[PDB]
């Protein structure tokens, strides 16, 4: 079985490279962040522009939804994160304390904490209600490319250009595990699987890898795309068939069968690197977004 | 700009 993703909508309006797109957990919305210092909200099903959220002083590398779809957090070159009330557009809090660009961010499943990673080589844990930094982890020896909470928030996974993925205990801040394979390329992305058993890690040697982090074993590798320079998001697609979805530096979206590791689809149409992809939580919908020479977001839909 | 959009050089 193979999906049949087809282009449905192209979303224009960011004035520089897009950096990340994320569907709201309730499926209603797509949020996008850009080097143009803006967040934009779009209808998830029709791509209709909803609103622009502004206030960062420099470009934004990442944005993420709270689990109730009410809040966003963004990570900016202005070395802050910002917590936004999406409905009002208000900036509820500005999270300050990284000493270099903030690159990646996520809420925990409760959405009472935020985790961030930065060019300052640190991972930080922040209280959502007060905006105060609770912990600073001396996590890596190079910029932190991704941070993600596991299913119950007990764990944080981080990835870094230093070649490592690390698993941290949220409560204590202890480093519980370091994961690295036989080669040491920079790690450009990591996230836990939906069931929390696995981590999916991207490295800048054109490779995605599915790990059992408890056993510290690499279970699957996904290849065929181009990824040597950019921190490209990757996703688990679970609404229809079980796929792996990723952008690529050859301007395509790649879709692999999770179990067999075969490429099952490539989506063509962006005019620059596909920096980011997201999978809708209930419908077979992929959002993709591209860099400076393209500046657009595309929505693709499939029957499986 | 934004660091993600620049890549690692």
């Amino acid at each position: 079985v193979k999906p049949n993703y087809a282009l449905k909508f192209t979303l224009a309006g960011h004035t520089k490279a897009v950096s990340s797109v994320k569907f709201s957990p309730n499926g209603e919305w797509l949020a996008s962040s850009s080097a143009d210092k803006l967040i934009k909200i779009w209808g998830a099903y029709d791509g209709k522009f909803e609103k622009t959220i502004s206030g960062h002083k420099l470009g934004i590398s990442d944005v993420a939804w709270s689990s109730d779809s009410n809040l966003l957090v963004s990570a900016s070159d202005d070395k802050t994160l910002k917590i936004w009330d999406v409905s009002s557009g208000k900036c509820l809090k500005t999270l300050k304390g990284h000493s270099n660009y903030v690159f990646c961010c996520n809420f925990n499943p409760q959405s009472n904490l935020i985790v961030s990673g930065s060019f300052d080589e640190s991972v930080r844990i922040w209280d959502v209600k007060t905006g105060k930094c609770l912990k600073t982890l001396p996590a890596h020896s190079d910029p932190v490319s991704a941070v993600h909470f596991n299913r119950d928030g007990s764990l944080i996974v981080s990835s870094s250009y230093d070649g490592l993925c690390r698993i941290w205990d949220t409560a204590s801040g202890q480093c519980l595990k370091t994961l690295i394979d036989d080669d040491n390329p920079p790690v450009s992305f990591v996230k836990f699987s939906p069931n929390g058993k696995y981590i999916l890690a991207a490295t800048l040697d054109n490779t995605l890898k599915l790990w059992d982090y408890s056993k510290g074993k690499c279970l699957k590798t996904y290849t065929g795309h181009k990824n040597e320079k950019y921190c490209i998001f990757a996703n688990f697609s679970v609404t229809g068939g079980k796929w792996i979805v990723s952008g690529s530096e050859d301007n395509l979206v790649y879709i692999w069968n999770l179990q067999t590791k075969e490429i099952v689809q490539k989506l063509q149409g962006h005019t620059d690197v596909v920096i980011s992809t997201a999978c809708h939580p209930t419908e077979n919908i992929i959002a993709s977004a591209a860099l400076e020479n393209d500046k657009t977001i595309k929505l693709w839909k499939s029957d499986c | 700009g934004a660091a993600r959009c620049e890549g690692f050089s």
